[PDB]
């Protein structure tokens, strides 16, 4: 329920389930063969 | 040319210009036109996709703000021997008494709007027992019509006048007054005289006065006295605005006229609106490292 | 080809060869009152060439300490010619105005004049709580003078007066200013003797200067009413 | 009935609220709209109109004298004539302009400005000026050889009496802020300076001192944000005759 | 349940509110409608009916004498017989009329009026009158040569005993206001005057003094606006036997 | 939300994005070639 | 109007409520989103990053010394080198980790962990370790022959400087609880121990003492539950300059 | 809005714009030629 004219007035948006943990866990460009990395 | 503008304009990239006959940075101020020199024509620019909205400077947004228009404090007590608002006041409705709303409206020559009126009421015990939940009557009386002269007057029976009964405890009272001018717009300024003789008021077309707001406490007086303060807030809405004006620079003197004096010194003095610097070569907040 | 201009209205004509592309106020042109906006039901009189013609006011002298000049419309014209006679014999009037302001000088003179048409120029008085009276406002053909042109005699500012329909007479550039005014009022018609829709203001922003031997440099205002209508015929007020 | 519950916010009076409310005059027929010239629907239409800067905001400058800059013939080359602070929020030559006054009802601003300068000397007066915009970071340039490393226009006095110096929107952030700290990196716009490029050269019979009038407007890339009470007006008392509205 | 919040206005009693409310008598069957003559659905139907002006509102005029104007034979030409103020809001000959009383429940009004005058002399009485409407701005005309520059009707007394002077809606604004300031430019309607055009000429056996009755109605172009309490009725006390409603 | 019978009772109308700044910035009839105006 | 009734809960302020509320700045246009590197949309992305355990949480260990474990050559076989409590909720080597800090904002947790150990001795240092995870129920193993009955990895120091001991989610319940009772059957994870498998064997010219750095991360089978205030931060007073926000 | 079971409970009915002023202004049967009535 949101009867306001400004969109930022809406309730919280808790449906963004997209994740990309590899920008934190694997920030190399050689994707490591799961085999030695070195 | 009229067009729909939702965002500020983009910038196109531009290159080197070296053309005879074409001088886009030259202008003629004498024609009364503002310069049409684009940044693309003055400097070498990039491409900018501008996504900055313009909606907060819509005239509707700029003026649909609830602004204080009236603030009356009156004593709520037994008034047998007072000289003063005896449990009620009349207020000739105007937009001229509080300078933040007045200056904004005086950016325009003509305004057409409905007026959402909000009435805030607060009570203090006179100099403790508690604050009473008093009932108030705000009655809209047209301009020049018969207003009550007593708290208990039979004028308050309100047979055709709009009246709103409201508490202190409840959310402020709120009604909408329609655009009620006999003309198609209010005259914010009026270069004229209201009467057919020459004693009439300058600057005041009474066609632009909403009415009288007659506000009483409905309750009989309590044994102790209270001071009741009534605040009235107006929010214009469905606004059309015509012919913008130079903003007011000097302090307002009266609600009845545009009379001016200015401050004693700059800023906003009669001889000097902007505060002084030492010379035209003096940079007042110069970064020095 | 925008420096030269001829304005022909009725039996009157004005030529200038140093104009600078005339102002049409708010991009509008004067028109008669259409049927879907009319209020007064009597058939109006539209005198056309008898009233829609250039009337030249008394010229004023531009001097070193001049503060500026103002004329209120239709008040400046309400005693002139058949316009003035129609105004006196009718309760209601409606018109636009074609304003032409003339000021020439030598190529060794300098000076800038702000020629601005101010709608509803409600005047303030200086340093008092008392509103301006009738004689302060209603000057007729002679017009008035600015007391404080820097605040436009109303506590606002000259510097922001370019928001109004205006031209400049920069003596180096042009010798004339032309402003076409539409009907500018909250009501479709108005009583001419108690209300002024427009104020022509002419303000010395850069004062007259030369080191030649001086001449009287006057400023001349010619005003043509446009699309004159009059309603509510009766005897003359005078 | 309907099961309901009230939430934080119920009964508050927000001055910026946007709701329908009870019409006090039922079946009121407002007067029919008439065409009026000069309707304004967005305040950014007003800021695009140029209006006079008060560049000569000095003591000894009285009233309208503050709205023009006197220019004289010099006998040294490359001289500074005037500079202009670009601080709208504090008091400067831009404050009592159309763009200045409307913008001070807002906190945030973006977009290009334009300065227009009309030379008001005689026909016989000749000269060239250089009008320089310096992006912020350093001190205001005081010599001509420093200032025109920045954005500039060289103006020849001629049949066209005016030039435009565009002040391009030159900013790391999308908006700048109208905060009181003028030296802030989110506030300071930099500087506008005018130098002689050649010289004011006039007749013995022309006035040896000539006047520039400076104008400023916003362009249509300009935007304003976060509405606030204007610091250009205030009252400490009731105005005169405000009490008579109660009598 | 439903998340809700209360707003400014909640719980107020607005006397002009328009809401459904709780029926106190469930399943009440009202009596079936019967055709009754003379239904009125808009009060502007009432103002279009002509009703008597009290033109002779003078001392020495008592009761019904105030509702007629005596006309006598004169021996000077072009004489004034009576004038009529067109101020509905203050007390004049138009106030206690159908158009007058209903309009005083409103603040704003527009549209044409009509004045009808019935000559009530004998069959043998002859005469001509000129009935002049002067638009506002000046003083009321006192000579015949001034008054008929305005809107007028020359009336011949004949088989038709009556004429109509239309007072056309002659106004700069869409509406006029019923404010107390009668000299206001948004209020004053102007004047109606009656002059002899020829003379009242009668028999020795007819009455040498004859009577006019003046009527006024609105036309169907008439509109009223902004409802208000009528200043034509009031009480300072309870009415008699009002207390017995509690006993 | 507006359950009132009078249209002026409605909430504020903030969707008119039409602008014509040329009636204030260019109130001549010779549209100025962006070229000298004079 | 609508018949309504208020319910238990009306007007309460729940700090975890999820409602629209009144926009204070009507028609505010927020600054357009720019791509910024490193967006995080679920906090479980943060716990999957490995971060240093403070295994050497002893007196005489100062600052960064606590983040490494010194390993020396021994002259007895099968020796214990260090153990690691798996109690995140009480204070141990896992608390000031990425997985530790974020998890302490929650009460319940599930899923596998991984411990990574980087040997930071010289190139010339050789050795083998056994890294053992013991499921809970008994005492922490102190001899090598007891510990490797559990889950373990034998690590050879080589070109790859690191191994991973997976701590598999080994639990009767779907979640474990971060309660203060570390010996609880719904809390205790068991133990991690490191024994010499062979020996640290180095040059006379290499350092005879070498360092291990231990890391921990969650796997992507990890989940957290029941949000709570973190016991890792608190104040008993106002912070410095907090009063100046009111002045 | 009217959730009551009795129709008289409804809000006010302000849409009857039918008028017949001739039953008050012209209650004769000879419709008067607008020409003398007599």
């Amino acid at each position: 329920i949101n009867f306001y004219k400004d969109s930022y007035a809406a309730s919280a948006s808790k449906q963004d389930f997209s994740q990309d943990p590899s920008k934190f866990t694997e920030p190399v460009v050689e994707g490591l063969k799961a085999a030695p990395v070195l | 040319i009229e067009s729909i503008i939702k965002t500020a304009t983009d910038t196109v990239k531009s290159e080197i210009n070296a053309e005879l006959g074409v001088v886009p940075s030259l202008n003629a101020v004498e024609t009364g036109a503002t310069s049409n020199t684009e940044p693309e024509e003055a400097i070498q620019t990039r491409t900018v996709i501008n996504q900055h909205g313009v909606s907060e400077t819509l005239v509707e947004n700029f003026l649909s703000r609830a602004a204080l228009v009236s603030k009356r404090s009156f004593e709520y007590k037994d008034h047998t021997s007072s000289t003063a608002d005896k449990n009620f006041f009349k207020w000739t409705i105007n937009t001229r008494s509080f300078v933040q709303l007045r200056r904004k409206l005086e950016l325009f020559t003509y305004l057409r709007f409905d007026a959402e009126i909000t009435i805030l009421t607060t009570v203090a015990v006179n100099g403790y027992v508690g604050l009473p939940d008093l009932t108030l009557q705000a009655m809209f009386v047209p301009t020049g019509a018969l207003t009550p002269e007593k708290q208990d007057s039979f004028h308050w029976q309100s047979g055709s006048n709009a009246s709103v009964f409201f508490k202190i405890s409840d959310p402020p009272a709120r009604i909408t007054i329609p655009f009620m001018c006999i003309n198609s717009a209010y005259s914010v300024f009026y270069d004229g005289f209201a009467g057919f003789e020459k004693n009439g008021l300058y600057g005041i077309n009474p066609a632009d006065t909403i009415g009288n707001l007659c506000v009483r406490i409905v309750n009989e007086h309590q044994p102790v006295g209270f001071t009741v303060t009534v605040r009235v807030y107006m929010k214009p809405k469905h606004i059309k605005a015509w012919a913008p004006r130079p903003p007011r620079t000097l302090p307002y003197m009266s609600i009845a006229n545009a009379n001016y004096k200015g401050k004693e010194r700059a800023p906003n003095a009669l001889s000097a609106i902007i505060g002084n610097r030492d010379s035209v070569k003096t940079m007042p907040h110069n970064i020095v490292n | 080809s925008d420096r030269v201009l001829q304005l022909k209205l009725g039996n009157s004509a004005i030529v200038t060869q140093e104009a600078a592309n005339y102002c049409c106020a708010y991009g509008e042109w004067p028109n008669y009152l259409p049927d879907h906006e009319a209020v007064a039901i009597d058939k109006p009189t539209q005198p056309e060439t008898a009233t829609d013609r250039f009337y030249t006011l008394k010229s004023v002298k531009w001097e070193t300490g001049s503060t500026g000049w103002w004329w209120k419309l239709p008040d400046a014209l309400n005693n002139i010619g058949m316009f003035g006679q129609n105004v006196q014999h009718h309760y209601l009037y409606r018109s636009g105005f074609l304003i032409h302001v003339q000021c020439n000088a030598t190529k060794f003179h300098q000076g800038a004049l702000l020629v601005v048409a101010i709608p509803e120029h409600q005047r303030g008085a200086h340093n008092t709580n008392t509103s301006p009276g009738f004689d302060d406002i209603m000057k007729g053909e002679e017009g008035g003078t600015f007391n404080h042109p820097y605040v436009l005699d109303d506590g606002t500012s000259l510097a922001c007066a370019t928001i109004f329909p205006h031209q400049w007479i920069n003596l180096r550039t042009n010798n004339s200013a032309t402003i076409v005014l539409p009907w500018m009022n909250a009501a479709p018609m108005d009583f001419p003797l108690r209300h002024n829709q427009w104020t022509l203001a002419i303000i010395p922003v850069v004062p007259l200067g030369t080191r030649t031997t001086s001449s009287m440099v006057p400023i001349t205002v010619s005003i043509a009413p446009m699309c004159c209508e009059f309603n509510g015929l009766r005897h003359a007020i005078t | 009935g309907v099961p309901t519950y009230l939430l934080p916010g119920s009964g508050q009076f927000l001055t910026t609220d946007d709701h329908s409310s009870a019409p006090a005059l039922p079946c009121f027929n407002p007067t029919p709209e008439m065409h009026i010239p000069g309707q304004v629907r967005n305040m950014l239409e007003v800021v695009q109109v140029e209006s006079m800067m008060e560049i000569n905001n000095t003591e000894s400058a009285v009233g309208m004298e503050r709205l023009k800059v006197d220019i004289s013939a010099l006998t040294d080359v490359d001289q500074l004539l005037f500079n202009i602070p670009l601080d709208i929020q504090l008091d400067g030559p831009l404050r009592n302009t159309l763009v200045g006054n409307i913008s001070r009802y807002y906190t945030h601003w973006s977009g290009s400005l334009e300065m227009t300068f009309m030379f008001c000397g005689s026909f016989m007066a000749a000269g060239k000026l250089i009008l320089c915009y310096t992006p912020p970071g350093g001190s205001c340039p005081t010599t001509r050889e420093t200032a025109m490393l920045g954005t500039h226009i060289v103006w020849d006095f001629g049949l066209q009496s005016s030039v435009t110096l565009i002040i391009p929107w030159i900013s790391g952030s999308h908006y700048r802020m109208f905060n009181n700290d003028a030296k802030s990196t989110n506030a300071n716009v930099g500087y506008v300076t005018c130098f002689m490029q050649t010289n004011l050269i006039v007749p013995s019979e022309s006035s040896d001192t000539c006047s520039l009038i400076g104008f400023i407007a916003a362009k249509d890339d300009f935007s304003l944000r976060l509405m606030r009470d204007s610091p250009d007006i205030g009252q400490l008392d009731h105005l005169h005759a405000a009490e008579a509205a109660y009598q």
